[PDB]
RNA sequence: AGGAACGAGGUAGAUGAAGAGGUCUGGAAAGGCCCGCCAUAGGAGGUAACAGCCCUGUAGUCAAAACUUCGUUCUCUCCU
RNA sequence: GUGACCGAUAGUGAACCAGUACCGUGAGGGAAAGGUGAAAAGCACCCCGGAAGGGGAGUGAAAGAGAUCCUGAAACCGUGUGCCUACAAGUAGUCAGAGCCCGUUAACGGGUGAUGGCGUGCCUUUUGUAGAAUGAACCGGCGAGUUACGAUCUCGUGCAAGGUUAAGCAGAAGAUGCGGAGCCGCAGCGAAAGCGAGUCUGAAUAGGGCGCAUGAGUACGUGGUCGUAGACCCGAAACCAG
RNA sequence: AAUGACUUAUCCUUGGGAGUCAGACUGCGAGUGAUAAGAUCCGUAGUCGAAAGGGAAACAGCCCAGACCGCCAGCUAAGGU
RNA sequence: UGUUCUUCGAACAGUGGUAGGAGAGCGUUCUAAGGGCUGUGAAGCCAGACCGGAAGGACUGGUGGAGCGCUUAGAAGUGAG
């Protein structure tokens, strides 16, 4: 017999057209461009997913440094006097929460500054 | 339409009991002076198809 | 059996292989034959019997004949074959086919050696080896050339 | 088989043991399969037929030159992606029929039976007694049998009083007893066969 | 190497069973529920929506003034 | 009379005034184009307008059903509205992200998003392409591993050292029942005569090659592949006949 | 290549199905060339081809390291503060 | 996914990938089996913030006005950038 196949393409192109909304110009209105708009930004979101697990590290880390050198200690040295007053595991976004809940961090702070001399 | 035989492999080749087709040799029917009697004895002698000929001859001779 | 659900034989039936239908499945854009040689062309690829201009392998080696024009086809009784009757009198080929032990006859009948009996025949056929006939005269039994 | 006998008026006393070679036997589940897919292939026509690229009405010059033009190149007019058609393959005439070996097809038919046997979804009655040709009456009959649903009438001798009724009910099925097969018996799950008609398909299968 | 009648067909037709069943939704029931019939007829197409019992119809019983197609008999013709 | 045949780019080129319109001096080539409603009951009458075309009022189950007239997608063209845009160098996305506006198949909600980080389309062909190498203006439809007959292998089923019948005759052009005519295997070797659990070469009761010894095929079905077929689609320049 | 150990889980035979006969760069060792070439032809190991990620500013082949997916967890390599 | 034990299952190891090989599946049309939705509204179309590992599938609201789906099988004019 025939086959003439004609509503699952249109529902094939409609799921692309739907999953690309909110794109500019012809790349939410036209198929042929949603398509690969929608790879590109499959491929941008799992790099990007793993990149927001090492930006969201450094600006803690840039935080605990700002810190940190409010209280008279770098940022290599306040970690080097954590992992020597005993061994503590309290990570940095923890820490970076400490500042907006001060003074607990000058008290740890100071826990790195009693056995790094 | 039924296979066809290859006629040329039919009359060099012969099949045997499974079967590793049974040939003869080569350099048997021409210019005896120029090689010696050790080539010759083992020349006349009958010879095996070989597996990589095998693989490529064998439909050729479906229909024996 | 039941009509509603027609359950197939497992492994006696396989789906066939989509060719050329998507490259996630395999066997995608190149469909299975490769990159831009004559073996990826519509309409082959080379003959059998050629070796890209080489001299092929039959074309190296020399005819061996002949074929005769009257060669008659003896075959085949076993002496193991025998056995089946029971105990079994007047041996015949005429016999022999109608049992089905022979399918077919090819001019002639000739029984041959392979194996024992052990019972006392009545052997008629048009010939016979050096060891079967020994085989049925050490049991007793006739053997006689039609 | 212990198989009770039915006398169409009572019904009835007494019984009728079939033989356990045919009706008796286990069931092969893939025997009576591939005899089911062998007898609805060759039932269906083949009678489908498109026409090939060399068969459509048109003209086998090309409608433009093969340099020039900025157009693709296009020699036939009407090649398989043009609009005129269009199939390389098709469907093309051709038969779907194959012979199973004869062993399996008495495997079969003897198994389907002995599965009918098992589930007591047969009925003997002998003779068959019909004195008019109403199809009320044979609606009598199978309503005095509590047959509801499909059913099989096996007949040996073929009466002309039983096979001109019962072909008006859409459930059932007048068929001889050497004209049985897989797919009636498959079909209907109940069959109303005689005396006579067990009598020959036991001597003929 | 010429014809006359009997039997079956075609070219054309007739007859041919059974429900307005009641209620509900509907623009219209051929649909749902509760109910009875015919059937050698439950092949199909229409009917205001999916008919078996609405129409044309179908299965069987039949018809042929006039053309032919076969089969049988007779006339006729031929024969050591 | 029937289709595990098509349904308006399909099926005859042609479901429609089709070999028609049209093109060519001629031979010849050769389209596109179906659907109101059950019933025209095809909008009486009023108003704007020269008319076309509208808005009421009617017929209708539906008038968004009103003459290419069932349903009516997308490219494309517009009108409103919520949120952002006139210091900004961007394969136009993604992650983070305040503000503003709404409430969902209530779900770590949806829309828009100032700003920061990262990020040179897709395919083909290539040692290597973001490539300034090729193809695509966009959207929709159509568009390329099929089928017949043989061969081989795997798996399944039936019977097993015996399996299978073809044509044909009966029989819903169906199954099947009859048909063993033939085919394959049941041990081979040898060019052949021939011999045979052996045979050939050879003077050889020696050696060696092949094969039992140490042992399963057959008939169908699915799948992979190969031959004969346009054979995986499209594409020449050319040749021949009338 | 041998027999005594410790690690591993690979290795032959038969049968079915293929693709690949344009390779490139780097390190080492040769030829041709002018011990010129992002040159050509070889042998050897790696990488790319067919490998994303981090570093060499961008930069297939260099250095470090092989991406089933998710986490707003930690420790490290090359390279840096 | 593979191996071992096998005491519902657990432990250990693995899971970038072109050409290619193998396996398991999702969809489209038609047919056989039963069973079931439909004018108290089918297919189709439009929208949604739903579900599944994927191809995909459901449920609501609107348009629409008459067919469609489920099942276990079987065939193919079997999926388009």
């Amino acid at each position: 017999p025939r086959v003439k196949g004609g509503t699952v393409t249109r529902k094939r192109r409609k799921k692309v057209l739907k999953l690309a909304k909110g794109y500019f110009g012809s790349k939410h209105t036209l198929y042929k461009v949603a398509n690969q708009q929608v790879m590109k930004s499959g491929n941008y979101a799992f790099r990007d997913r793993r990149q927001k697990k090492r930006d969201f590290r450094k600006l803690w880390i840039t935080r605990i440094n700002a810190a940190a050198r409010m209280n008279g200690l770098s940022y290599s040295r306040l970690m080097h006097g954590l992992k020597l007053s005993g061994i503590e595991v309290n990570r940095k976004m923890l820490a970076d929460l400490a500042v907006n809940d001060l003074t607990a961090f000058n008290q740890l702070a100071d826990a790195a500054k009693a056995q790094l001399n | 339409p039924k296979m066809k035989t290859h006629r040329g492999s039919a009359k060099r080749f012969k099949k045997t009991g499974s079967g590793k087709l049974k040939r003869s040799h080569a350099y048997t029917s021409h210019l005896f002076a120029n090689k010696s009697q050790k080539q010759k004895r083992k020349l006349r002698k009958s010879a095996v198809v070989s597996a990589g000929d095998f693989k490529r001859i064998k439909q050729m001779l479906a229909n024996i | 059996m039941k009509l509603h659900e027609l359950k197939p034989s497992e492994g006696s039936r396989k789906t066939r292989n989509r060719v050329g239908r998507g490259i996630g499945s395999g066997n995608g854009k190149t469909a299975g034959k490769g990159h831009k040689g004559q073996n990826a062309r519509s309409g082959g690829g080379v003959r059998p019997g050629f070796e890209g201009g080489q001299m092929p392998l039959f074309q190296r080696l020399p005819k061996r004949g002949f074929t005769n024009i009257n060669r008659k086809e003896y075959a085949v009784v076993n002496l193991d074959k025998l056995n089946g009757f029971a105990e079994g009198t007047e041996v015949t080929p005429e016999l022999l086919l109608e049992t089905g032990v022979i399918s077919k006859l090819n001019a002639g009948v000739k029984i041959l050696g392979n194996g024992k009996l052990e019972k006392k025949l009545t052997v008629k056929a048009n010939k016979f080896s050096a060891s079967a006939k020994e085989a049925v005269e050490a049991a007793g039994g006739t053997a006689e050339v039609i | 088989p212990k198989v009770a006998l039915y006398n169409q008026n009572g019904s009835t006393a007494g019984d009728i043991e079939l033989n356990a070679s045919v009706f008796g036997i286990e069931p092969n589940e893939s025997v009576v399969f591939d005899a089911i897919l062998m007898q609805r292939a060759s039932l269906r026509q083949g009678t489908h037929k498109v026409k090939n690229r060399s068969e459509v009405r048109g003209g086998g010059r090309k409608p433009w030159r093969q340099k020039g033009t900025g157009r693709a190149r296009q020699g036939s007019i009407r090649s398989p992606q043009w609009r005129g058609g269009g199939v390389v393959f098709g469907p093309t005439p051709r038969s779907y029929s194959y012979k199973l070996p004869k062993k399996v097809r008495r495997l079969a038919i003897k198994s389907v039976l002995s599965s009918k046997v098992i589930d007591n979804n047969i009925i003997v009655l002998e003779d068959l007694t019909l004195d008019t040709a109403k199809t009320k009456e044979m609606a009598a009959i199978l309503k005095g049998l509590s047959v509801e649903k499909k059913a099989l009438i096996v007949t040996a001798d073929a009466n002309e009083a039983v096979a001109l009724s019962a072909r008006n009910i859409p459930g059932v099925t007048v068929v001889e007893a050497n004209g049985i097969n897989v797919l009636d018996v498959v079909n209907h799950e109940k069959l109303l066969i005689t005396k006579a008609a067990v009598e020959k398909v036991e001597e003929v299968l």
